[PDB]
RNA sequence: ACACCCAG
């Protein structure tokens, strides 16, 4: 509640998230997704954030020093 | 030169082609440092 | 261990503490002969 | 709408730069849905109005319902919605346009989502990507009535010389001078 | 001392803490390779295999890497090390027995470089965001690095020896990084001037202006092999132009295949003439000089650097706004391959024919330098005498030198001006300056008409003897010869004191060069640094380092510079 | 240091393929045949043999790289015929030319040299 | 140096900066660190080696 | 000095070689012309500072 | 009062080589001038005698064909350095684009532009030290307790390898041991790569009296891609791709040129002297004698060497229909291509290729060395480290600055924050 | 069953070289024996070179080069052999390579050109096909330069040393009544050697329903192979190569039902 | 240094033809009669011939 | 000795003789009543 | 350390 940031996810909240989660999967990680043959951890991240099912909350650091906690899942994927 | 007044003027041929031979035989060197950012004795 | 003298040409024999100098005209350049094993040219 | 823009713009230079191409994007509207300009459409005007009512109040910059982040959400997209509602006023659109009632409902939405993505992502190292946006344009002029202008000219300009090489004015005139050779 | 280590370039601040020497990295010279995409890379085998990124083993590819590692590394592709999960590394080229080569989970192999793999590709004055580039690696059996001709421009890369590094991303999470923030299709358009800072470049730019115009048509035979090089085709075969007398497909056919979606755009040639927007033929083109796409469809107009080029609200544009990244990445490619592969049998060169005028442009050029050399002695004759009035705002000097240079000046733009008169529509040089691949309107008038004059430090040549240019004048002699000014072209070739004036005008060029690229790598620097903890914050308020507001709003309305674009207000210029 | 060896164009070793067909799903009845270790010399006469055909629509070639030796012939015929059936009668029609050029340069070598 | 063969001698691989050791090819130790100079002066002049050693 | 091109080439030298050089430890060592102001002359500049 | 003896005197020694000079745009003259001090040939007549550190050596020096007449009195005729090359100035498949040179394979195998490259090895024993003993010998690796990954089998008993002895990377050429204050082993190696054939082996006394070595160590260098070569009026350029004899453009009597060139490097440039040096060399080399390219020859000007060409079968301006070498069908254009005078530049691929995965480190930063000459590593510069903050990658920026550099801990104090 | 007929016309048939006609054929199958004649037509060059000693001044692996670039003549010899690689011995067998040996020692003092006739071969039929002669190394009195070479079986793909064609010449429509080529002046262009045009006329009518059907060569060889020769292996050589195209192509249909 | 065997361009053999080019040049004749007289038609192998200096000459004067 | 130059500074009245070293010099002909003193002898004593 | 030199 009291969320005042964007909504939107940024291009650097995408560039961390996979790669936390690509790295996460690569150490043997309980993939989140069906997959259909997808090997390389990059591909099997990007198709996680496309089903919304990373388990990850970023945690947004507004400048007076409060902090909102947004899970991935509620968040608009730009792509 | 001395025995720190001047440096760099003797140099190894550049023995790399008959034209190159040739040019560094007959080469001019100026005084004027290569930090100065003057133009006036480039051109 | 033979050299050939870079003035006369000519084999010398020298040896491991033998120092540099020819036995025939007394030049003190050197140049060691090819060797025994064949290296393969190709004419590319 | 034209009264703001004579004091924002007193040269009268109308090229400016906004985000959603709203001269483009409703070309796309009438190709995508293959609209007859010939034939006359059937997009009522109040919906248009509406529409665009309801599209300006879905664009925020500055959030918030406090009177002084709605000021600052008016001044922030002020020159967008300028534009806005010039391009999808009820005249241009019966007009001109001629978009049907499903290509007036997709252009709407696809302005929302354009303007939505062309908000600076926050985290972004804007003072960084400022500097080499306005050195790199820098190695593309001359050096040196004669006027200091190129890199001594920036050189000048960004070091604050408190003397400089060639300081001017231009001065203007007022009354009768300035139609006059003679008081000139 | 302590000072000495610490301050300056090559201190322990500056030139070890700000940027040190790096492992992973690559530098080879460059050589183009247009069979590439945009995004990839070409690398040598020896790079490849020299250097490695580091993969975990997963049980998704516990299979793949047991392979890498018994192929050792002798036969790319290959592992070099094979890192333990207690963090001891065993190398591979001196362990003969399969005891330790055995791979279970948590293990890191050290595999080769690969095809798909992502690198960070430099070129080495980074002045903008578009020259850290992020590329993708394909292996091509030669010594040398291959890009594509498209991303030259951002790196500004010519392939004269340039050399440029390879910077290889050690960690899973650079690599992300990498491929989300920083490829060569995410970097299309700059936020700089909201404009593509790629487009087309030489030869498929000069090609490209052939292949779009109203006389090219294509045989049968031609057009499918011309459609084998398009990546996004659809695999039906258009419609021909022409039917009957023979199938005939024109060039914008082929065009329309190759650009993608169905994009809208408006754009003009080079060659457009001012009166056709207002003349009866506005809207059919006798020139066929208004580019109009349609619905994704070439409909007229002839493609030239306004348009395919690096000008805002072109055709490249159009489609990055539109489409997407990946998208536009395919539109550059397939450009490049259908253009370069038709201009296997256009054709394209440059020669003396190219540069030869018939005998009434030189009489015409020879009349105009004539007069304007006798408008000059004129000019002298009335400075001598004192019948020359001072003009207000400089001394008579100065008003003499800028009543000459205006003749001198208007000297060369006639004879300019005559000289691209005469030449036919098969002229090369007219050819790649019409469509804007390389060189321009100012070079054609030098190599045929007038060099011109030759300014030295602003003014003229100066009098750098006593008052005389050259030994072979006479004292206080102003006229154009004296002073700098080269009546003759570089095809016909320039007299000795024109040549030695030359070599001035060449040489101050080229210590503008050396100046001011010394001194705005300075201003570059001071700019940025000031600047450079500069950050819009999650409240999209601009701050500094020490949390101070900038702007309230980044731009003063918050949107990023890369998806805004050039616009008219309608309601400004019209009357009440 | 990188060169790779001269003879690398025209020989397979323990690996490759010398051809393979792979039907192409954007149209119907279209194949991408992938020749391995060949150049234009092959490519050309292929795709102009296909051409002649009257009853074959698409016929073309390309080579992906000049630095590898990989060649891809696309043939999209009527739906009653099938693709590689037009890639064997181009082949025999090809080699039913060249055999006839060789005999009849082989007369006319014979009937300069007799006078 | 080896844990598990320390009788073997360590052969030292320049081009890959690091101890491996020739039996089972264990990485020992930390990276090679070059005792020569960095650039191509910080040091001085050596003292005369047959001149007794100083100050 | 003065030697024919014969007696250069027994004496493994080049004859196209120009020379001007010096041989100093085995190195071929040119000394550039190094540039001077002339001396013995009055000048006179046109200091602005 | 005075008279000029030529006005062609007022040029140096390596604009003098230049053709036609005042046709050219000046930098165009400066940049070959610069060139022409770094173009490949053969640089001295005894260079089969003297042993120099560098030393490049072509195979066959040709005489230009547009030569000028100061080309007499620099001994250019009798050493030349550069090849005459049959060049068409067309716009091939797309490797001659942003200066660069598409270049016939089947002519490099032939013997075009390839060149031998003599490096020299110096070495001398230093018998000089209270206790150290410094001698030639063939190092053991029972006594000596200094050696790395190298094979020790190419040396012969005394310490120097033989004339005719292949060597590759990390090899030894030298036994040399200096005796420990038994003996520790340092001896000279062949840089990265740098494979040849060692062509002699010269011992004697040195100044200092001391036993002296010298191994010269020859390898062909064959022109591939990203070779650097240049004209004579500042068209450099790099070797894009080498296509074989039957894939390159040929003329209708069967010439296929050797270097195919960008149209666009022209007309930024205004190298009008190049062309006008391309049609000289038909005239040139049809007519039998060599062209004079004097730069303020009034007597010679485009017209009468294109009318002397129109007498020998071809296109007065020097074009020619080249057919395509793929499919074979005609060219639209009309290729301009005739005989231009190209140089191999010593800037070649091979001595600037360079990567590094993981090296030595420095004494006191601990971070990668400086060049390829010891196996260093790029420099992330300032300029760099910018540019990664503008794109906004952290991560990426950290992992060059700091774990693929130089990653170290330390231990600190909490109550102070001095190292613990 | 669509295959054109192409009829052959020979013009000239000298020792050096052969001009012939070849009419009623594809552009692509003229263009193909074309890069055949250059690529794909098996001679025997020197390739394996072994050097015991060289005194000249020309370096070992010089001398290497210019003597795999010797033509040697394999006018009967290159069908016998085949390639080395493919080939039952384990490095080289006089059964698939021929054996070359140089032995020339100056004493006299004058210079002593090695040239061709100093390669003697095993095989009386495979010989330098000068045997003035191709130079190799000017030898000054005391220098000796003593080497064994093998020549191997290879076409032109592989090298230059390898070609037989030596400039081969290919024309078709020489008075551009296709338009193929599109002159900007056409009057400056001079008439090629096989046009049939009149004095005035410069450039033939356009034809619309034409296509390239008379083709022009002038293929000259090196030595080597005869002019005959060369035209005869390059039909086979294709021929070849579009027979093992269509056995492997048999294979991978019957493999994929 | 010495003539080459083949052509660059083309591949004729020319390193049989320095020989008689300078046997032809000591008789009188004009470098373009010694040229055409040796069968060079195309202006590649003419240039091989005509813009070829013999290093050779100079490397014999040397002791081996 | 030829190398000496004599300059004539006639809008100040100064003669100046230089002799010292570093003086850089280059040759050419000699003009006197529009005609050159090479005449057409020393070209043929020169040819030989 | 210095010279020379490559790229912009
Ligand atoms: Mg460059
Ligand atoms: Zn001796
Ligand atoms: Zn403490
Ligand atoms: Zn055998
Ligand atoms: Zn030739």
């Amino acid at each position: 509640q009291k969320r005042i940031t964007t909504p939107y996810m940024t291009k650097y909240e995408r560039a961390r998230v996979l790669g936390t989660r690509a790295l996460q999967i690569a150490m043997c990680a309980p993939v989140m997704v069906e997959l259909e043959g997808e090997t390389d951890p990059l591909l099997i991240a990007m198709k996680e954030l496309k089903a919304r099912k990373i388990p990850i909350i970023i945690r947004r650091y507004l400048p007076d020093g409060s902090y909102e906690d947004w899970g991935v899942d509620e968040l608009i994927i730009s792509d | 030169w001395g025995d720190q007044a001047r440096a760099g003027v003797s140099q190894v041929l550049n023995r790399l082609t008959f034209a190159s031979t040739l040019s560094h035989l007959r080469r001019l060197n100026s005084p004027i440092g290569r930090d100065g950012k003057l133009a006036k004795p480039r051109q | 261990m033979i050299y050939i003298c870079g003035e006369c040409h000519t084999e010398n024999e020298i040896k491991s503490r033998d120092p540099i100098r020819c036995r025939e005209c007394g030049y003190r350049i050197m140049y060691k002969k090819r060797t025994k094993r064949l290296v393969v040219f190709d004419a590319r | 709408d034209r009264e703001v823009l004579r004091v924002i713009f007193p040269t009268g230079d109308s090229k400016v730069v906004l985000p959603c191409n709203l001269l483009r994007m409703i070309w796309n509207a009438q190709k995508i849905f293959h609209i007859n300009p010939r034939l006359p459409s059937d997009l009522h005007p109040i919906k248009v109005v509406e529409g665009v009512k309801e599209l300006s109040k879905k664009l925020v910059i500055v959030n918030g319902d406090d009177p002084l982040s709605r000021q600052a959400q008016e001044n922030a997209t002020l020159l967008f919605n300028i534009h806005l509602r010039s391009t999808l006023c009820s005249r241009r659109m019966a007009e001109e346009f001629r978009l049907s009632g499903e290509a007036f409902d997709w252009l709407l939405g696809e302005i929302e989502s354009k303007f939505n993505q062309a908000i600076a992502h926050p985290g972004e190292m804007v003072g960084a990507l400022a500097a080499q946006s306005l050195g790199e344009p820098a190695t593309q002029m001359t050096l040196n009535k004669n006027v200091t202008l190129g890199v001594p000219r920036l050189k000048e300009l960004i070091n604050i010389s408190k003397k400089p090489k060639t300081p001017s004015l231009t001065v203007f005139l007022l009354g009768q001078s300035a139609r006059d050779a003679e008081r000139a | 001392s302590l000072k000495q280590r610490l301050k300056g370039k090559e201190g322990r601040v500056r030139g070890n803490l700000m940027g040190k020497r790096v492992d992973f990295s690559a530098r080879t010279v460059i050589t183009p390779d247009p069979n590439l995409s945009i995004d990839q890379v070409g690398v040598p085998r020896s790079i490849a295999a020299n250097m490695t990124f580091a993969e975990i083993v997963t049980p998704f590819n516990i299979d793949r890497l047991q392979e890498l590692v018994r192929r050792g590394n002798s036969q790319y592709p290959g592992a070099k090390y094979i890192i333990r999960d207690n963090g001891d590394r065993i190398d591979l080229r001196f362990h003969p027995k399969p005891s330790d080569l055995h791979l279970q989970t948590g293990y890191k192999v050290e595999r080769h470089m690969c095809d798909g793999d992502i690198v960070i590709f430099n070129r080495q004055p980074t002045l903008h965001k578009m020259s850290m580039m992020g590329h993708r690696v394909r292996i091509l059996p030669w010594s040398t690095f291959r890009l594509n001709l498209s991303v030259t421009t951002p790196y500004n890369a010519d392939f004269d020896g340039d050399e440029m590094n390879l910077h290889l991303p050690q960690s899973l999470e650079t690599r992300a990084e990498i491929q989300e923030l920083a490829m060569v299709p995410r970097m299309i358009v700059t936020p700089q001037s909201n404009r593509p800072v790629m487009g087309i470049v030489q030869d498929t730019l000069t090609a490209v202006r052939k292949f779009t115009k109203r006389d090219v048509f294509l045989e049968r035979g031609e057009v499918m092999n011309l459609l084998m090089f398009l990546s996004t085709w659809d695999g039906k075969v258009p419609q021909p132009a022409i039917l009957k007398p023979r199938p005939l497909w024109t060039g914008k056919q082929i065009f329309s295949l190759i650009i993608p979606g169905h994009i809208n755009c408006i754009r003009t040639h080079s060659t457009h003439p001012d009166d056709e927007d207002s003349g009866p033929y506005k809207h059919i083109s006798p020139g066929d000089t208004k580019v109009v796409v349609e619905n994704g469809e070439l409909i007229m107009g002839i493609l030239c650097k306004k348009s395919l080029g690096t000008s805002a609200g072109s055709l490249v544009h159009i489609s990055y706004l539109e489409m997407g990244h990946d998208i536009t990445r395919l539109f550059y490619s397939n450009i490049q391959t259908v253009i370069n592969n038709w201009l296997l049998i256009e054709g394209h060169t440059i020669g003396i024919g190219d540069s030869i005028a018939d005998s009434k442009t030189y009489q015409d050029i020879q009349n105009t330098i004539k007069k304007a050399k006798q408008d000059v002695i004129e000019v002298i004759e009335k400075a001598h005498n004192n019948e020359l009035e001072p003009t207000p705002g400089n001394t008579l000097r100065q008003t003499f030198e800028n009543q000459v240079n205006r003749i001198l000046n208007d000297a060369r733009d006639k004879t300019g001006s005559s000289a691209q008169k005469s030449l036919s529509e098969y002229n090369n040089f007219k050819s790649m300056v019409v469509s804007g691949a390389k060189g321009s309107k100012i070079n054609i008038s030098q190599v045929i008409a007038v060099v011109g004059q030759q300014n030295v430090e602003g003014k003229r040549i100066p009098f750098g003897f006593k008052h005389r240019t050259l030994p072979h004048f006479i004292k206080d002699d102003y006229g154009p010869e004296s002073r700098g000014f080269v009546e003759n072209s570089y095809l016909a070739g320039l007299t000795p004191t024109e040549f030695f004036f030359h070599a001035m005008g060449g040489r101050e060029g080229l210590i503008d060069t050396a100046v001011k690229t010394a001194e705005t790598g300075y201003i570059q620097r001071r700019l940025i640094k000031s600047m450079e903890s500069v950050m819009v914050k999650y409240d999209a308020t601009v701050r500094n380092s020490i949390n101070q507001v900038v702007q309230l709003r980044y731009g003063e309305d918050g949107l990023a510079g890369e998806s805004v674009e050039f616009q008219n207000l309608a309601t400004l210029k019209p009357s009440n | 240091m990188n060169a790779p060896p001269a003879f690398e164009s025209f020989l397979l070793f323990e690996g490759e393929k010398k051809i393979t067909i792979n039907k192409d799903t954007k149209v119907p009845n279209a194949c991408l045949f992938t020749i391995n270790k060949e150049d234009h010399t092959l490519g050309n006469i292929i795709k102009s043999q296909l051409l002649k055909d009257p009853q074959v629509l698409f016929a073309g070639y390309k080579v992906p790289h000049p630095l590898e030796h990989k060649i891809i012939i696309r043939v999209q015929t009527t739906p009653d015929y099938s693709p590689q059936e037009a890639f064997t009668n181009a082949i025999t029609d090809l080699i039913s030319e060249l055999s006839l050029l060789e005999e009849r340069f082989r007369v006319a070598i014979k009937d300069k040299q007799e006078g | 140096t080896c844990p598990n063969h320390p009788d073997a001698i360590l052969v030292e691989d320049y081009r890959a900066g690091d101890m491996i050791c020739p039996e089972c090819g264990l990485v020992v130790g930390d990276r090679v660190i070059d005792v020569g100079s960095e650039w191509r002066s910080r040091v001085g002049d050596s003292q005369n080696p047959l001149l007794s050693d100083g100050d | 000095n003065g030697l024919t091109d014969r007696d250069l080439c027994e004496l493994n030298e080049c004859p196209l070689d120009p020379g001007g050089y010096f041989i100093i430890n085995g190195s071929e060592k040119v000394l550039i012309a190094q540039e001077k102001m002339a001396t013995n002359t009055v000048y006179v500049f046109a200091k602005k500072d | 009062t005075h008279c000029e003896i030529h006005p062609s005197m007022i040029l140096g020694v390596c604009a003098s080589i230049i053709p036609f000079p005042d046709h050219n745009q000046s930098p165009r003259n400066t940049y070959q001038s610069a060139m022409g001090k770094q173009a490949m040939g053969v640089y001295i007549t005894n260079f089969h005698v003297r042993m120099d550190t560098l030393a490049h050596v072509l195979y066959y020096p040709q005489k230009p064909l547009v030569t000028t007449r100061s080309m007499e009195y620099l001994r250019f005729r009798e050493l030349p350095a550069g090849i005459n090359s049959i060049v068409a100035i067309a716009s091939y498949t797309g490797y001659n684009q942003e200066d660069s040179v598409i270049m016939n394979r089947s002519a490099v195998d032939r013997g075009f532009f390839r060149s031998v490259f003599y490096r020299s090895y110096k070495e001398q024993e230093s018998k000089k030290g209270f206790d150290q003993e410094e001698v030639f010998e063939k190092p053991t690796r029972e006594t000596c307790q200094g050696m790395r990954h190298a094979i020790y089998d190419k040396l012969d008993d005394d310490g120097l390898i033989a004339p005719g002895v292949r060597v590759s990377g990390d090899d030894v050429i030298i036994g040399k041991t200096v005796t420990l204050p038994t003996k520790r082993d340092c001896s000279t190696f062949l840089r990265t790569s740098e494979t040849g054939i060692v062509d002699q082996v010269m011992v004697t006394l040195n100044q200092e009296g001391y036993k002296f070595c010298k191994i010269r160590v020859r390898s062909v260098r064959i022109p591939q891609i990203g070779d650097k070569f240049a004209s004579r009026h500042g068209q450099k350029g790099t070797c894009g791709i080498q296509y074989r004899q039957e894939d390159m453009p040929f003329t209708c009597e069967g010439i296929t040129p050797d270097i195919i060139i960008n149209p666009h490097a022209i007309p930024s440039r205004m190298t009008i002297g190049h062309l006008i040096e391309c049609l000289q060399g038909k005239v040139s080399a049809n007519k039998g004698e060599i062209g004079d390219a004097t730069p303020f020859n009034d007597a010679v000007n485009v017209q009468k060497i294109s009318n002397l060409l129109s007498d020998y079968g071809y296109h007065l301006r020097g074009n020619e229909v080249l057919y395509n070498g793929f499919t074979g069908r005609k060219i639209t254009s009309q290729i301009f291509i005739g005989p231009t005078y190209y140089q191999r530049l010593k800037h070649m691929v091979d001595d600037k290729i360079h990567s590094r995965a993981r090296g030595p480190i420095q004494i006191l930063n601990r971070q990668p060395m400086e060049g390829r000459s010891r196996d260093g590593g790029l420099r992330f510069g300032e300029m760099e480290r910018d540019c990664q903050i503008a794109h906004g990658a952290a991560q990426f920026l950290r992992e060059r600055l700091f774990e693929a550099s130089d990653p170290y801990q330390v231990h600190v104090c909490n109550l102070c924050g001095i190292m613990a | 069953p669509y295959a054109n007929q192409p009829t052959v016309r020979i013009t000239e048939l000298t020792d050096e070289n052969v001009k012939f006609i070849i009419e009623n054929t594809d552009l692509a199958v003229a263009n193909s024996i074309r890069r055949v004649f250059i690529a794909e037509v098996p001679i025997i060059a020197i390739d394996w070179v072994q050097i015991d000693a060289n005194s000249s001044v020309l370096h070992d692996e010089f001398i290497a080069h210019r003597l795999g670039l010797i033509p040697l003549t394999s006018d009967d010899i290159v069908d016998k052999l085949q390639y080395s690689r493919d080939c039952t011995c384990e490095e080289f067998c006089p059964e698939c390579s021929v054996e070359f040996t140089l032995d020339v020692r100056c004493n006299e003092d004058q210079t002593r050109h090695v040239t061709s006739r100093d390669l003697i071969s095993n095989s009386p039929r495979v010989i330098p096909v000068t045997s003035d002669d191709i130079l190799i190394v000017k030898l000054r009195k005391g220098q000796e330069l003593r080497l064994r070479a093998y020549a191997k079986k290879g076409f032109g793909k592989e090298h230059a040393k390898w070609n037989p064609t030596a400039g081969v010449a290919f024309e078709y429509d020489p008075d551009n009544a296709l338009r193929h080529t599109v002159y900007p002046k056409p009057e400056e262009w001079p008439k090629s050697e096989y046009s049939e045009l009149d004095e005035d006329e410069s450039q033939a009518p356009y034809d619309p329903n034409g296509k390239p059907e008379r083709f022009y060569y002038n293929v000259e060889s090196c030595g080597s192979l005869r002019p005959e020769t060369i035209v005869l292996s390059a039909l086979s050589g294709l021929k070849k190569k579009l027979s093992d195209l269509q056995t492997q192509l048999s294979h991978e249909i019957q493999s994929d039902v | 240094m010495i003539i080459p065997v083949r052509c660059f361009t083309c591949g004729k053999i020319v390193g049989n033809k320095w020989e008689a080019y300078l046997g032809l040049l000591q008789a009188e004749y004009t470098e373009g009669d010694a040229l055409d007289a040796l069968g060079l038609k195309r202006y590649c192998c003419r240039r091989m011939l005509l813009a070829h200096v013999d290093l050779i000459e100079k490397l014999l004067n040397y002791a081996p | 000795v030829s190398e000496v130059s004599m300059i004539r500074d006639i809008r100040e009245r100064e003669i100046r003789i230089y002799t010292d070293a570093g003086r850089i010099c280059r040759p050419l002909l000699i003009v006197e009543k529009q005609k050159l003193l090479l005449k057409k002898r020393h070209i043929d004593q020169l040819k030989e």
